[PDB]
């Protein structure tokens, strides 16, 4: 029994299915569990849906597209299906399957360009995607980038409260690990770490715990002076990121800057001399 | 516990203001408030928004829950019908949706109920609101303009804490009044700010000196700014718990 669509899975739970409305196309169905007698609709979902609905007249190429929400309800609970466009691959599986010497560096440039643009869009509408990781970055067959999963995103406003919990530890910024205020820079940290994970086809900061996490970071980035600290615990980045070209290293460090106030932004990163040699 | 600090990307970028004005042009052109309604009137609105307001103020929700919960309410009541004997349930479920989106610790059902129907009835009302608006719940809030306007009028960052604090309180109370619903969020905000700058000027230039500029920033006429300053100020006066 599958309504209007033809659904044992590909990842509540996500499924690959077709539409009987259109000429027999392809959609991504997100089934969401909504426990009976609780708080109503999940916090996470309302936020996600609202962002994507709010910005969909901007038809932006680098954000995933939402089509519909199911809602379907005596004995049954709520059944939340969300139909999205299907994208063939996430970044993770992509990186895994790419034949040898890894991904061609031209792909590394253009994909990173596309990612930074997705972000530049979001932040200029005051939205912070606080959950960038390779599983959340989707790639179309024309090598095209699509940010996904917006269930932790929100419109930022001055003096608003924050949970001290955002991003998988592996991609978490120091701001969050140190339990401080965090904002847009949190996305560029992920960018810094995805940019590395691309060249080297393995995560850059992997730990068991938050303290551990924070340690492996200061391992590379170095321990910066008091000025940039808001008495505990460099080796040039090229040691963990071989195959990186000189101009990419400057961007990489720029995003992996400890002090959040001094980090590179999506807008001006897009104009860092690294992308200069693109094709357009 | 942690609060959002100054983020130049989100507050100082000239084009954030630009996009706010643009996304403002999305929501509907309100000629006549609640016009599709047979029972409930505008007088009802003022009581319910007074309660919805109290609720946010009393539970200490982020300054932007209330504006959004007002937006959701109006939008929702362009589409489905409300009855006087159910208006409270509707407004209750707007604050629920709102708090769930613009605040870190949402309001719970077991808290709006006991303080006002059973929970399933609240939950079904959340479910009916959402699906009527097709889950398009977000919106430009008068309150989103505050900081971008401050930056553009080149007010020194040092004053943003206090100014933000006073002006959002001022904006959130004004929004109770019927005649405020029809104004564009940027104008409501402009007005909130001028009012604030006036009463307690406090190491800050006189309201006069910001009119000409807001006129150019927002792209309205100097007269329609001066009128909205006075409208917000009056709306703010009209606040009265006695009315519940
Ligand atoms: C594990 C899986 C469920 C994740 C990928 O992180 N989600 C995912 N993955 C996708 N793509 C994908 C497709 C295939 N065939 C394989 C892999 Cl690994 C990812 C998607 N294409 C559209 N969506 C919706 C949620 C926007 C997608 N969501």
């Amino acid at each position: 029994a599958d309504q209007q669509y033809e659904c044992a899975e590909i990842g509540g739970k996500v499924f690959k299915a077709r539409d009987l409305k259109n000429g027999g196309r392809f959609v991504a169905l997100k089934r969401v569990r909504v426990q009976t007698g609780e708080e109503g609709m999940p916090l996470s979902t309302i936020r996600e849906v609202a962002v994507l609905r709010h910005l969909e007249t901007f038809e932006h190429p680098n954000v995933v597209r939402l089509f519909d929400v199911c809602t379907v309800s005596t004995d049954r609970e709520t059944k939340l299906t969300l139909v999205f466009e299907h994208v063939d691959q996430d970044l993770t599986t992509y990186l895994d399957k790419v034949p040898e010497p890894g991904v061609p560096t031209e792909t590394i440039k253009d994909m990173m360009f596309q990612l930074l643009r997705g972000l530049d869009f979001l932040h200029s509408h005051r939205v912070v995607h606080r959950d960038l990781k390779p599983q959340n970055i989707l790639v179309t067959s024309s090598g095209q980038i699509k940010l996904a999963d917006f269930g932790l995103a929100r419109i930022y406003s001055f003096q608003m409260a924050l949970t001290s919990v955002v991003v998988t530890l592996w991609y978490r910024a120091p701001e969050v690990l140190l339990q401080s205020s965090y904002a847009t820079p949190v996305d560029l940290w992920s960018v810094g770490c995805i940019f590395a994970e691309m060249f080297r086809r393995k995560p850059l900061f992997r730990g068991s715990s938050d303290v551990d996490q924070l340690g492996k970071i200061l391992d590379v980035i170095g321990l910066p002076g008091e000025e940039d600290w808001p008495q505990a615990f460099a080796q040039p980045i090229e040691k963990f990121v071989t195959d990186i070209d000189e101009l990419g290293k400057d961007l990489l460090l720029k995003c992996l800057t400890f002090n959040p106030a001094k980090r590179i932004s999506a807008y001006s990163a897009l104009s860092h001399p690294y992308f200069q040699d693109l094709e357009r | 516990l942690n609060r959002a600090k100054i983020d130049s990307t989100t507050m100082k970028d000239p084009r954030v203001l630009n996009n706010l004005k643009l996304r403002e042009l999305l929501l509907p052109k309100f000629t006549s408030l609640w016009e599709i309604q047979t029972e409930v009137t505008v007088d009802n609105r003022t009581i319910l928004l007074t309660w919805m307001h109290l609720l946010c103020e009393s539970f200490e929700l982020d300054k932007s829950v209330f504006p959004l919960s007002v937006s959701i309410l109006d939008r929702y009541l362009c589409k489905k019908q409300g009855t006087k004997k159910t208006l409270q349930k509707i407004g209750a479920a707007c604050v629920l949706i709102g708090s769930k989106i613009r605040t870190v610790k949402p309001m719970t059902v077991s808290k709006l109920t006991y303080l006002s129907f059973t929970n399933l009835e609240l939950i079904n009302q959340e479910k009916d609101i959402l699906e009527a608006l097709k889950w398009d719940t977000e919106a430009v809030l008068a309150t989103d303009f505050l900081i971008p306007l401050c930056n553009a009028l080149k007010i020194p960052e040092d004053l943003w804490p206090q100014l933000y604090e006073a002006a959002s309180t001022t904006i959130c109370k004004a929004l109770i009044q019927p005649n405020i619903a029809l104004l564009s969020p940027g104008l409501i905000c402009a007005g909130g700010l001028l009012t604030t700058i006036e009463t307690d000027n406090t190491n800050c230039r006189p309201w006069t000196c910001y009119l000409e500029d807001l006129s150019s920033i927002l792209n309205f006429s100097t007269n329609t700014v001066r009128t909205v300053k006075d409208q917000v100020s009056e709306a703010f006066s009209l606040y009265d718990l006695e009315i519940l």
